DNA sequence: TGCCCCCCCTTCGGTGCTTTGCACCGAAGGGGGGG
């Protein structure tokens, strides 16, 4: 098998970023795989002449108790060349995201068939710690398309649509789109029967060489009012901020009548009875707060991105959007461990849904806007860290000026 | 030299290599240079150039120690800068509380493991340097090294990576022997009695000769207590090597400096070691040599240290089949120490945080931080996570993670009293209070101008505007809340314009680096309840029109 | 008149905000310690 020639985008270098501390165990297993694939050759010792790197860890997905491998390419994606300017690029298929039912299923092996571009694989180093630095870090680079790699299922495009054609024209009505390492399968048969589609295509990929979603209770969540008997002036004062933030969103939003009912130097706590013009105001805002904002459609062109807010009582809001105030959706998410004591653990899982959401829909993962310091996430994120893929990620502290979405 | 192969190794590209000019030297030097380089040369370290190479890098003559006998090395600025990047793996240090009790244990060195391992072949006409002759009475003597010189940026890399590749045979075949590898420093603990214990020691040594390794005598330590990475390793416990801190009539910046890291390499065994006031004087000073007198605080911490470092200390070794149990005192002015043990008064090590991350914070998210630096070391150390013990009541906690909008979280913990204790100094009320008064501020500041106004008009009909110099916007804001809480009695609705107020007012700091948040946070504590609510400016609303009209 | 690594404390300069100063963050200056 001859390689695919692969380069990085002009004027930028590989990956130059260090490995994080690791626990025992995910030590441990990082061994135990890597010296394996030493073995059957998908990856080779290096040392430091190799100048680049790549973080490193595992992840025990909550029913494979096996250790995966997951290598931290996100910084050497961005670098990497287009291969949609190459031509070689999958197209995302709506109507996945209509289906009953969709599973997930790692598919990343398959990726380590292909050899990969002899100049390009020191671009693929990663190095394993050692507790208390007992010795040097352990260094290794790819020598096939690597799990993580951006590039793999664009170079392995070619392979599996041909894998695929017969399970995918004996079953014209299931949808297959190919993420990362991942392949999301959805339709409309009963799970009992829905599952065993997944398992005759599994073996159909075993012998060449998951999560269980439901598209359809993803429901939205849009801004709401408050209903009360009486309003306060403080009442009026939070309703009143919190449609003139919602007017650079919605259209035709008024706030001249229950403004002037606050006219005056008033106090907090006492109550202003609704004049009718202002009842009139708000029953009007109140429903165009109910359907959605015409006008606002996906550009495939530019970046997703997701912002989250701590609701509290186990609860986060989040907004998808391209353009500021232009949400292509809009939702909340619940906690479900029972357990209700983790703040960390609950962002995180909240993240890997909403992502798994952008590319059931649209087709890859927005870069999110987190409400948590750097270090915070940092210290724990990857203990509760399930999917093959990683998104974008940047830290805010910006404090609720509204309860906008609660 | 070793035999093992060489690594591969480039100049940047475009990048040619030095051509630095030998600056003269003493005809003493020139000719301790020649004996030290003939030997150099007999061992094959180095091999004689002539002039059709031409780089060049200084060599310099330096006293190796109290003896006299001379020390070449040669000065590869230049050429570093011209060499590829490395990436460099060592990753870390080893902590002696990391290390199990051993039965058995051993402390070699290898011998000029620099000069063992073998350069690339083709690199090596860019580390040429030439000695010269008094007087420019011939051209001089150049040579090249043929193994790894001490100063080039990637040495001590490949010396490390040879070295494990070396010790990768040896350590498979043994694996109830533990090697600690650090450079050319090994330590070698088993559970086999000395005996077969020292067969595995000369058989390790033998492997590494057949490598070009030596392994001296004078090196090679066999009795406790063991000198190691600083430490004294003996059977049941560790030692730090003996810290003497500076003492002084008169000190500079640069003694400060240097006392400083004495106190937290100390702080690593010693607990309850602070360097806060120290520290202070290093502020604002411009000249290492500027002498600086010491502030009362800073005589006082430092004789507090001298007295904990007079007493004797001691670690004890990891027990793998216990927990590992992290508990956090509380110091003041944003200082904390802690302890890690597995049964109560015995250490495995210490520590201190004592970083302010922003410009304003309260002790909950510092004691989230002190928490997120031990769960960091603790995974470098042994591995794992430990359960912490910590001065901040279940209440307390969960009061913040409650009230505070960004994801938090600190693992397993229980509380212990150890006061002061770790507290919330005031808590927003979540709704406006029944008759408290209702106060709408406001503060303006012109951006060319620096002046600026701020004021507040009240439901009771209290209004007051001070004017501001030298202010800004963000300022004036606070302005205005620190007058509204000035003038206001124990109970207080406030309403602003501003979301920057707010963002931190809410986020309940106790402590800044502004002295005028510093002002808002202590008459904060002094309130029995606040209400603090934000509205749009410019929207003509309720009172915050009037106080905005106030203003101009 | 040299090299590589970890740590802490201080200072500085780049980034983005629907800002005009502010807060954040990473790099680089000093120090400790290891080889
Ligand atoms: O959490 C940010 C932190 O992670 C690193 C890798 O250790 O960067 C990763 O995350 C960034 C945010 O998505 C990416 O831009 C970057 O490419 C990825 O490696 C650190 O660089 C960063 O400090």
């Amino acid at each position: 098998i001859e390689t695919v020639p692969v380069k990085l985008k002009p004027g930028m270098d590989g990956p130059k970023v260090k490995q994080w501390p690791l626990t025992e165990e995910k030590i441990k297993a990082l061994v135990e795989i890597c010296t394996e694939m030493e073995k059957e050759g998908k990856i080779s010792k290096i040392g430091p002449e190799n100048p680049y790197n790549t973080p490193v860890f595992a992840i025990k997905k909550k029913d494979s108790t096996k250790w995966r491998k997951l290598v931290d390419f996100r910084e050497l994606n961005k670098r990497t060349q287009d291969f949609w300017e190459v031509q070689l690029g999958i197209p995302h298929p709506a109507g996945l995201k209509q289906k009953k039912s969709v599973t997930v299923l790692d598919v990343g092996d398959a990726y380590f068939s292909v050899p990969l571009d002899k100049d390009f694989r020191k671009y693929t180093a990663f190095t394993i710690p050692s507790i208390n630095n007992e010795t040097p870090g352990i260094r290794y680079q790819y020598n096939v398309l690597p799990q993580g790699w951006k590039g793999s299922p664009a170079i392995f495009q070619s392979s599996m649509t041909k894998i695929l054609e017969p399970f995918r024209k004996q079953n014209p009505d299931i949808v297959i789109y190919q993420y990362m390492d991942d392949l999301y399968v959805g339709s409309d048969l009963e799970i009992g029967q829905h599952r065993t589609k997944i398992e005759e295509l599994r073996q159909h990929l075993l012998r060449w060489g998951g999560y269980e979603l439901h598209p359809d209770k993803w429901t939205v969540q849009p801004i709401v009012l408050p209903e009360k008997d009486s309003w306060t002036v403080n009442d009026i004062q939070k309703l009143v901020g919190k449609l003139n933030w919602a007017s650079q969103i919605y259209a035709g939003i008024k706030v001249r009548q229950l403004s002037k009912l606050l006219r005056g130097t008033k106090a907090l706590t006492e109550v202003v009875p609704l004049t009718e013009e202002a009842e009139l105001e708000l029953a009007e805002n109140r429903e165009i707060l109910k359907e959605p904002v015409h006008g606002v459609y996906y550009d495939p062109s530019k970046d997703l991105i997701a912002e989250i807010q701590k609701q509290g009582q186990g609860q986060w809001t989040y907004q998808i959007y391209q353009e500021p105030f232009k949400n292509l959706k809009t939702g909340k998410y619940a906690r479900m461990k029972g357990a209700h004591t983790n703040d960390v653990k609950q962002l995180t899982e909240a993240v890997q849904k909403i992502a798994t959401e952008s590319i059931v829909i649209w087709g890859k993962t927005p870069k999110f806007k987190l409400p948590i310091q750097k270090e915070t996430w940092e210290a724990w994120w990857t203990e509760y860290w399930q999917a093959t893929w990683i998104p974008e990620w940047e830290f805010v502290n910006t404090p609720p000026l509204v309860k906008l979405w609660y | 030299i070793s035999p093992i192969e060489t690594v591969p190794v480039k100049l940047k590209p475009g990048m040619d290599g030095p051509k630095v000019k030998q600056w003269p030297l003493t005809e003493e030097k020139i000719k301790a240079l020649v004996e030290i380089c003939t030997e150099m040369e007999k061992e094959g370290k180095i091999s004689k150039i002539g002039p059709e190479n031409p780089y060049n890098t200084p060599v310099f003559a330096i006293k190796k120690k109290d003896s006299t006998k001379w020390r070449k090395l040669v000065d590869f600025r230049e050429l570093n800068k011209r060499t590829q990047d490395f990436w460099e793996v060592q990753l870390g240090i080893p902590h002696p509380a990391g290390l199990k009790q051993k039965k058995s244990v051993t402390v070699l060195d290898v011998g000029d493991a620099f000069y063992s391992v073998p350069l690339d072949k083709d690199f090596r006409k860019y580390t040429a340097f030439t000695i010269p002759s008094i007087n420019n009475e011939t051209p001089g003597i150049r040579y090249q090294y043929n193994v790894l010189p001490m100063g080039w940026k990637g040495s001590p890399a490949i010396m490390q990576s040879s070295m494990t590749k070396i010790l990768e045979p040896f350590r498979k075949q043994n694996p109830d022997i533990v090697i600690y590898q650090y450079v050319d420093d090994l330590y070698v603990g088993s559970d086999l009695e000395i005996g077969q214990h020292r067969t595995k020691i000369e058989e390790l040594r033998q492997h590494l000769l057949r490598w070009g390794f030596t392994t001296p005598d004078k090196k090679h330590q066999k009795e406790p207590p063991f000198l190691w990475m600083g430490y004294e390793l003996h059977p049941d416990k560790w030692t730090v090597q003996p810290i003497v801190l500076p003492e002084k009539d008169s000190w500079t910046v640069n003694d400060i400096q240097k006392l400083v890291g004495k106190l937290n390499w100390a702080s690593q065994i010693y607990a309850g070691i602070k360097v806060r006031q120290l520290s202070k004087l290093l502020r604002g000073t411009k000249a290492l040599t500027e002498v600086v007198p010491l502030t009362e605080e800073a005589e006082l911490e430092l004789a507090e240290n001298r007295e904990i470092l007079k007493e004797p200390v001691h670690g004890v070794y990891y027990d793998p089949s216990k927990d590992l149990i992290a508990e956090i005192q509380k110091q003041g002015q944003g200082q904390w120490t802690y302890q890690i043990y597995q049964e109560p008064f015995k250490n495995l090590k210490t520590g201190k945080y004592a970083r302010m991350k922003g410009a304003h914070t309260n002790d909950v998210k510092q004691l989230t931080e002190a928490v997120q630096k031990i769960a960091t070391e603790s995974i470098v150390i042994w591995g794992k996570t430990p359960k912490f013990k910590l001065p901040i009541q279940k209440e307390t906690w969960e009061a913040w993670w409650t009230e505070y909008w960004q994801a938090t979280w600190i693992p397993e913990w229980e509380f212990v009293n150890t006061p002061p204790l770790v507290k919330l100094w005031y808590q927003l009320e979540k709704e406006p209070i029944i008759g408290a008064e209702t106060f709408y501020v406001d503060g303006a500041a012109n951006r060319e101008t620096k002046l600026g106004k701020a004021g507040y008009v009240t439901d009771r009909g209290r209004q007051k505007v001070v004017p501001l110099t030298d202010t800004t916007n963000q300022k004036t804001e606070l302005q205005a809340i620190h007058l509204a809480l000035q003038d206001s009695g124990l109970e207080v609705n406030i309403v602003t314009d501003s979301q920057y107020a707010l963002g931190i007012i809410q986020a309940q700091p106790d402590k800044s680096e502004s002295e005028l948040v510093s002002q808002i946070i202590e008459q904060l504590i002094k309130k029995e309840k606040v209400y603090l609510a934000w509205v749009p400016a410019h929207k003509g609303i309720g009172g915050n029109e009037q106080v905005d009209k106030l203003v101009s």
